[PDB]
């Protein structure tokens, strides 16, 4: 699609152990993104 | 867990606090160990060279520790009891059984405090006015931590000296709760840590 909108994230402060996969942002929105507006919550399991 | 804190920032965002908020990747907490028995043993002093105490460390056994997190070897009963109790589930010397102090950062913790010093520990009315604050610097040095302030897990500290002088009244407890942090730094630190 087109875009909607358009010393803490040190990166010799971060362990990158797992690349943070982007279906991430999918399925826990809040916690993986920054600013998550307009954002739909997701049915997840049955 | 993920959906735990996924759900709370979603409440935290829009229930009560509307504002945009930077937010890293998550990492988990760690904690310490020791897997070895100590090296040539450090003891120290305060500035005021008055008292002094010497403590080795060697690992409690994992069935020692997960029991002590189980509350079974609580101290709370008679020192006789949790002798027997020791001697019944680990094979403990009865000598060692009748001389442990305090637990550790809470009620129950991964550590154990022992003393066994018999020629020299005849001094129980000078070791026992300082004994409760041996355990004050133990309980808050086993609850900060060293290396980056995690938790100690199952290390035993064992006491196998104490230097202390004759009538202190002011000095001996409020500066051995710091010295008796600093020694638990040095056992810890010396012969073997690991996360």
């Amino acid at each position: 699609f087109e875009p909607l909108v358009r010393e803490f994230n040190d990166i010799n402060k971060i362990i990158i152990r797992q690349p943070i996969r982007t279906e991430y942002k999918i399925a826990f929105p809040y916690l993986y993104n920054n600013l998550p507006h307009h954002v739909h919550l997701t049915w997840y399991h049955t | 867990g993920e959906l735990y804190l996924d759900c709370v920032m979603h409440d935290l965002r829009k229930m009560y606090s509307e504002i945009d908020i930077k937010v890293a990747d998550p990492v988990v907490t760690f904690c310490e160990t020791v897997v070895e028995t100590s090296s040539l043993k450090c003891f120290a002093e305060t500035p005021n060279k008055k008292n002094k105490i010497t403590m080795i460390a060697e690992p409690l056994e994992k069935g020692l520790a997960e029991d002590i997190e189980n509350e079974v070897v609580q101290i709370t009963w008679n020192r006789k009891k949790l002798g027997e109790f020791f001697q019944t589930k680990y094979d403990w010397d009865l000598l060692a059984a009748r001389s442990i102090w305090a637990f550790g950062p809470d009620a129950t913790g991964p550590n154990i405090l022992v003393d066994d010093t018999l020629p020299s520990e005849v001094d129980k009315a000078l070791l026992g006015s300082v004994k409760d604050s041996i355990v004050q610097g133990f309980q808050w040095g086993t609850r900060e931590g060293p290396l980056c302030d995690e938790l100690i897990r199952n290390v035993k500290f064992k006491i196998l000296d104490a230097v202390v002088a004759q009538e202190p009244l002011h000095r001996g407890g409020g500066q051995i709760i710091p010295t008796a942090r600093r020694v638990v730094y040095s056992a810890f630190l010396m012969a073997t840590p690991r996360l």
